């Protein structure tokens, strides 16, 4: 069964740097990419970034340079990093897989609330 | 015959390989990179009396009959040899018995290993078709 | 990028009702479109990619269609089941994006 969760730290100021795991399970990350989206509260989806079965990353345009995404094979875990902290960056954040161009299997989210 | 990428790809959607079980473009066009190098006369003879002809590689052993690899299956019914054209409609044709379902392309190792998971698209990006 | 508008915004059908929701690429994006249905407090979920093709498990009264640079998913015959939120993603090179989305509600 195809399997992914996030985890994440809830809350976070802007000197605080965010960092959000995908642990997933029934399948092999070397296979298959990994996408980041978020859904601000009662907006839409927002694209982040990727990271390829081969390891290659591409990422939002406007946010490439805060984000940060990389992964541990062995370990089953994908890692979403971001710095430079606004307030509206609060959201629910997904990770996805990517099978051929789609994202067939999505996570639950985890919830992330930016303060002062 | 050594085909461009483009041009393979253009041939291999006039023969229905886009999206073919849920398999896009790209798929088919980096098999071929990766187990023929594009060339449609490509012959690589295994361990076994088995030898896997054409663009995509077929296997004498189980898809085509060459008439020297033991036990031979046979199952496309049709000789190797026609996998060696320039013509890649009995490749094709083929191919498409292969993959039967949606995980039918790790019936080629080198998709596995080196496309699965890659931007296979970026071997039709550009292209014409 | 490739921007896509989704259309529209907002939707009141009432059960058995057949709805039409488009979206609009800023650019070619040659068949590499899928459509996601959201249902309050729960993960999107994959309908239809590559502009046609319906996903596993999902009912045949869904359809996509399109070419080009517009898009639509159609619905025949809305159930109880359908209500919720819409959006379309392109999948040509990176990055990609999302339509602003479709709220379809209940009359």
């Amino acid at each position: 069964q195809v399997q992914l969760q996030e985890s994440g730290p809830g809350l976070v100021a802007p000197s605080q740097s965010l960092s959000i795991t995908c642990t997933v399970s029934g399948f092999s990350l070397t296979g298959y990419g990994v996408n980041w989206v978020r859904q601000p509260p009662g907006k839409g989806l927002e694209w982040l970034g990727m990271i390829w079965g081969d390891g290659n990353t591409d990422y939002n345009s406007a946010l490439k340079s805060r984000l940060s995404i990389s992964k541990d094979n062995s370990k089953s875990q994908v890692f979403l990093k971001m710095n430079s902290l606004h307030t509206d960056d609060t959201a629910r954040y997904y990770c996805a897989r990517e099978r051929d161009y789609r994202l067939d299997y999505w996570g639950q989210g985890t919830t992330l609330t930016v303060s002062s | 015959k050594v085909f461009g990428r483009c041009e393979l790809a253009a041939a291999m959607k006039r023969h229905g390989l886009d999206n073919y079980r849920g398999y896009s473009l790209g798929n088919w066009v980096c098999a071929a990179k990766f187990e023929s190098n594009f060339n449609t006369q490509a012959t690589n003879r295994n361990t076994d009396g088995s030898t896997d002809y054409g663009i995509l590689q077929i296997n004498s052993r189980w898809w085509c009959n060459d008439g020297r690899t033991p036990g031979s299956r046979n199952l496309c019914n049709i000789p190797c040899s026609a996998l060696l054209s320039s013509d890649i409609t009995a490749s094709v044709n083929c191919a498409k018995k292969i993959v039967s379902d949606g995980n039918g392309m790790n019936a080629w190792v080198a998709w596995r290993n080196r496309c699965k998971g890659t931007d296979v698209q970026a071997w039709i990006r550009g292209c014409r078709l | 990028d490739i921007v896509l508008t989704q259309s529209p915004a907002s939707l009141s059908a009432s059960v058995g009702e057949t709805v039409t929701i488009t979206c609009r690429a800023s650019g070619n994006i040659h068949n590499y479109l899928a459509w996601y249905q959201q249902k309050q407090g729960k993960s999107p979920q994959l309908l239809v990619y590559y502009t046609t093709t319906l996903a596993d498990g999902v009912p045949s009264r869904f359809s996509g269609s399109g070419s080009g640079t517009q898009y639509s998913l159609k619905i025949n015959s809305l159930q109880p089941e359908d209500f919720g939120s819409y959006y379309c993603q392109h999948f040509v090179s990176t990055p990609r994006t999302f339509g602003g989305g479709t709220k379809l509600e209940i009359k």
